[PDB]
């Protein structure tokens, strides 16, 4: 007999802890794993495909149509959009990257937005997308915004436009749950000259925006999602 | 240490330390070239 | 590893910030394509979200609820909470289950862990320690009657015994009839035309049934079991969209009629911050 | 001169060309191939038509219109009915396979427009209903017609509402499947290679569809001025590497 | 190693025992340098006097209490201690604060002891074990709202459950948002006019609740929470002056008005002994 | 299974006591650690720094 | 005195759990094993061995 | 470990399905002895069918 | 590890691996083979 | 012997055995010599 003594802890059950146990199932032979595509490994991985942002929130029950953000044609000098950056409310809630951000704490790196036009082919336009830095306001013209991060857009054959929020920060890491000390700016679009129809043509034409982590990415201690709840156990 | 014979019985697995998004987030059949246009 | 490189100017010919995205891929654009970087190291290496990590703790999986109590006279056993059982399954209870669904094949072996507390509440005396017996019966196997049925003998099915106030832990290899447990699945268990649609003709494995070993005192005692599941070993196929309405029934995917919208509306224009 | 743009591909007896592509997707990055020795388990020696069965089925027409929803169409079932393709399928027990799809849909430089296409490997849809109400194999088995998401809610039939995938998803999410774009001002066509993807390494061709092919709209049609208001969508579906396995009676199924 | 070497008689232009303090230096006098000495060796090393000795045991950080009590009819658990939270903090118990605000940033990993001791006010009979859960709630979390919402289920958050009477220990890493723990802040959670001002902004590191798991027995039972906390791996940087008035507030300098002088004031002279 | 024999003290906690505990965030990655000028190691350290003594008590 | 912590499961019995155990016969000397034909090492060996099927179950 | 090897069609004087069972013996025929099967290994080692398994619980 | 001293108190003993079903399933005096005539 | 995976897990530190004063007691910009005069 080896004499020993037990600690303050004996006995708890942490639900995050790792250790052995016995196996029920003495001796039984598991299936063997045959191949199958698309295997995941980290949460990393997938947090990198994009997906679309229902941008035009505006609705009054969920519709396609707050994925189209409109473009009016001959506007110039005016704002396409606003929003600010809480990724884990909000427009990016609702997103694949909203929706993972949500399991864990904090997080820090750059994020990529892009914007695909949907516009006939003969039609033209000009847009700026501006990132401003925590600190300053929503920019409230395109002269103010213009003064920050910001990509001129030429609308041509090459139909998507990816502008990247490069990870601007004292602190190296932000909550997801929105947080002041730890915003992270706003982004807004301006006509940069104007939208152009051709001729026998009409109406408002749409951007679809996606959003996607950059591989600079780090997520930390993992919680439970807001985004879902219940009250009483299901059932078959 | 195992303390038991079984597999299953072992605690959790290590980190991959696999990942590799492409994929999923570029599973075209032709390669695209960052840098060179989208559609030639 | 740098999480950026220093980078300077560009005026070129070669523009890595413009794409088609009508080709199903997610460039992969970084800070310094488009404004001007310095270097900095990551620092961090993605430990937390492994999917063994991810899917690794301990989640409440199923509550259930049993009594020990005099049976004289009792016509249906099952029906007093003499005993109960739990239809095994591991969509019941919603937090575990968004995230498992966020792959489509999900292949671990399981850990268990029970809590047993009991309850007295009708104004009582001494309590005499109570003994719980997890039995585990699988698919073709006699189902209890009774509280002390034979079944109980449990010769060849795996059984745990623990006291009420304590916790029992146990660790099962993966049961699965195929190469990964489907957490979907767009099929019939055969074409007929009225045949359940789902998992839940998929997912068959059996049924776990907990009981008192003690015989009764002269008050009755309430016990409710709290089942905690925790998936080792984990390998993980197809990512999917995550759930975005309620859930409604073990196995389908089905969700509410009018339910919410699901998406925060604006309290401003879409120009707003 | 070789674009991402015009592409050719030749399938068993049949060719098609497109001159305005958006490169194509490979599921998963990975592209079908048969099944493997070290992966089987039925005993049978497998069938492989070959040609006969891997070959380019068109289905018929959709339009666009406005007020399109979107339509979903799953797979085999789909081809249930195409040459030997659909004989092979309802003689044997077993079978397997992966696909080539081609959606076209051109229209001219005035249009505006744009269509999601999305493979969804096991795409298990809800009931309208709610609670545990299930939907019934007919249902779930338009064949070529596939499901019209603008059609009505039937009895018995899945949910027919575009914002949820018909099954409690975001469409803004979909695009984590392999997928691509169809958008007029770019694109004509869509084409996604189809490894197959399963937990089992062969399986019944009708109790079970492995993917939901799903073409929806997002920004809507528009077109020029006085212009017909519509467009016609075709899909084009090859199976390709089929292999069936227990040959036999041959399969009565539901309606 | 000499405590003191041995030094003799010194009639010297060399006068190490005049400086001038203007200059903000400590120079290093010596007993050597003014009397004659003899050799002496230390026969210490400084050992308990380590930061990471002297932050290293535990301190009592919070009690708090909850009760297990039929919650029939109750329409605020929270309010009836039925279960109860704990706005995670450090400085909320006076003893180890004052400790740890001798400087300025901290970094260190946490142990926590949780002792949980069981009352009943109320004449009684048979008390049936609690077993009590404790969970860590995280900023951006759904906080609980009964005392067995699905909250609890907690499959993503670390729960630990132990029985009333014993404790329960687990550490967690240093959790900051930035390389160390700022013991103060002289600044603001933006530039408002009429926003907080302090560390409370800063040490957003949300909160734990606990709960019993047991249903209700005949009587209620009082169940009363201490927190323990003992830092391991210590770091600390830019020692100050210590505490000398006594505090009001979590995350303030502030100290109270009309307080009492803090130096004792002489009984006689400054030429008293 | 090992034979074992408990001893006097078993259970109990000792504020000053000090051994290893299962972490509640396993694989959690802290922040990097900068650089700060000042680092105390010893309390030795700093009662070396001499300060002002309020002599003049008689207030 | 070596410091322990135990886990949740301790004192559980499990019935398919294979450990050791004090002999409650200590030195005992079992008696020798003689040969017997028809050893079965696995109930896979035995059930390749036919036996009838009752298929005319219509009595 | 095989489970079926690879077989092909047959036109022999040599058959193993035709036995007599009154000898007592249970010849030891397979699928590839009466249709045409391709390679599958085992998997598997008959681990939990040992008749220390059996009665050891 | 072995605690005890006794062979008894030892775990379950390790699969025989040993399988050999010819002594139930061809317990015959002369050998049949498999595709020759079962009687001659 | 750690039996925990991760580094917060472990026991309380050893000492630094750092120690030095000067940052705190001399951090003057030109250096002083015990013995030389303070001010020349
Ligand atoms: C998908 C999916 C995955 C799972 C979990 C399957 C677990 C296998 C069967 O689970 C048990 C549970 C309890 C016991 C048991 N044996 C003795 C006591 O409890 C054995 C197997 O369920 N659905
Ligand atoms: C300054 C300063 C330093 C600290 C301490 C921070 C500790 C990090 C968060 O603390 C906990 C507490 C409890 C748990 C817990 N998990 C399961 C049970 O309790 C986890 C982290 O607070 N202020």
């Amino acid at each position: 007999g080896l004499p020993t003594t037990t600690l303050p802890g004996s006995g708890q059950f942490l639900t995050t802890d790792d250790r052995q146990s016995p196996s029920a199932l003495p001796n039984y032979e598991p299936t063997p794993r045959i191949h199958i595509p698309g295997k995941v490994h980290n949460l990393l991985e997938i947090i990198q495909v994009d997906t679309l942002i229902p941008m035009n929130n505006t609705h009054t029950k969920d519709e396609v149509n707050s994925y189209l953000i409109p473009l009016n044609a001959n506007r110039q000098n005016e704002q396409v959009f606003g929003t600010n950056l809480f990724i884990g409310d909000g427009v990016f809630k609702t997103t694949l990257l909203g929706e993972i951000v949500q399991y864990y704490t904090h997080w820090s790196g750059s994020l990529r937005f892009s914007l695909m036009y949907t516009g006939p082919a003969l039609s033209s336009a000009k847009l700026i997308l501006a990132y401003t830095p925590p600190g300053a306001r929503g920019p409230q013209d395109r002269r103010e915004a213009m003064l920050g991060t910001h990509v001129v857009w030429d609308i041509g054959l090459q139909s998507t436009i990816v502008m990247t929020i490069p990870w601007t920060s004292g602190v190296q890491f932000r909550y997801t749950d929105p947080d002041t000390y730890t915003s992270a700016g706003f982004l807004s679009c301006w006509y940069q000259t104007s939208l152009i129809l051709p001729p026998e043509t009409t109406g408002q034409v749409y951007l679809l925006s996606f959003i996607s982590a950059c591989p600079d990415f780090k997520l930390r201690l993992m919680k439970d999602t807001q985004t879902i709840s219940q009250t009483v156990a299901l059932t078959e | 240490i195992n303390y038991y014979k079984d597999a299953a019985s072992t605690s959790s697995a290590g980190q991959s330390l696999s990942m590799d998004p492409s994929k999923f987030t570029e599973p075209v059949k032709d390669l695209m070239l960052k840098g060179a246009p989208a559609l030639n | 590893t740098v999480a950026s490189i220093s980078s300077g100017p560009k005026h070129t010919q070669k523009v890595p910030i413009l794409t088609a995205n009508e080709t199903g891929a997610t460039m992969p654009v970084l800070p310094s394509d488009s404004i001007e970087t310095r270097t900095t190291y990551m620092h961090f290496n993605g430990s937390e979200t492994d999917v063994e990590c991810f899917l690794g703790r301990a989640a409440c999986v199923h509550v259930t609820e049993i009594q020990n109590k005099d049976a004289t006279g009792i016509d249906n056993h099952r029906e007093a909470k003499l005993f109960n059982d739990w239809k095994i399954s591991l969509s019941s209870l919603v937090q575990l289950r968004k995230k498992l669904e966020l792959f489509t094949y999900v292949r671990f072996d399981s850990e268990y862990t029970i809590l047993a507390t009991a309850s007295q509440p009708d104004s009582a005396n001494y309590s005499s320690n109570l003994v719980v017996q997890a039995m585990y019966v699988p698919p073709g196997a006699p189902n209890p009657k009774e509280w002390d049925d034979y079944t109980w003998q449990s010769a060849s099915n795996p059984s745990v015994f623990f006291k009420v106030g304590d916790t029992s832990r146990f660790s099962v290899p993966y049961v699965g009839l195929a190469s990964a447990y489907n957490c979907f699945y767009d099929g019939y268990s055969h074409d007929d035309a009225e045949t359940q649609y789902g998992i839940t003709v998929l997912n068959h494995m059996g049924s776990m049934a907990f009981r008192i070993v003690n015989e009764h005192d002269e008050h009755k005692t309430l016990v409710k079991i709290r089942v905690y599941h925790r998936a080792k070993h984990v390998e993980a196929w197809i990512p999917r969209a995550p759930r975005a309405l309620p859930y409604t029934s073990i196995g389908r995917t089905n969700y509410p009629k009018n339910t919410e919208p699901v998406i925060k509306k604006r309290k401003g224009d879409i120009k707003s911050y | 001169g070789y674009s991402d743009r015009v592409q050719q591909i030749t399938l068993g007896n049949s060719t098609i060309t497109t001159q305005e592509a958006a490169n194509a997707v490979v599921c998963y990055a990975e592209w079908p191939e048969y099944l493997p020795d070290v992966d089987a388990s039925d005993v049978n020696k497998t069938s492989k038509p070959d040609t006969s069965v891997c070959r380019f089925y068109t289905l018929d027409s959709k339009t666009w219109t406005t007020g399109s929803k979107g339509w979903c169409w799953k797979l085999p079932d789909a081809l249930k009915d195409m040459g030997v393709f659909g004989q092979n399928m309802f003689f044997h027990s077993l079978g397997r396979s992966g696909y080539t799809v081609h959606v076209q849909c051109n229209a001219t430089k005035f249009h505006s427009g744009c269509l999601l296409v999305v493979v969804i490997p096991e795409h298990q849809l809800a009931s309208h209903e709610g609670g545990n109400v299930s939907v019934k194999y007919t249902f779930t088995h338009p064949g070529e017609r596939g499901i019209d998401l603008s059609s009505a809610n039937e009895v018995g039939g899945p949910v027919k509402d575009v914002l949820y995938n018909m099954n409690g998803t975001l469409l803004g999410n979909l695009l984590i499947f392999p997928h691509q774009f169809i958008n007029l001002r770019t694109n004509n066509t869509a084409t996604i290679v189809i490894p197959y993807i399963n937990s089992v390494p062969i399986d019944s061709m009708t109790r079970h569809n492995n993917v939901s092919l799903m073409v929806i709209p997002i920004a809507p049609l528009t077109v020029p001025t006085g212009a017909t208001p519509s467009l016609p969508i075709t899909v084009t579906i090859a199976p390709m590497c089929t292999e069936f396995s227990g040959i036999r009676s041959k399969s009565i199924v539901p309606q």
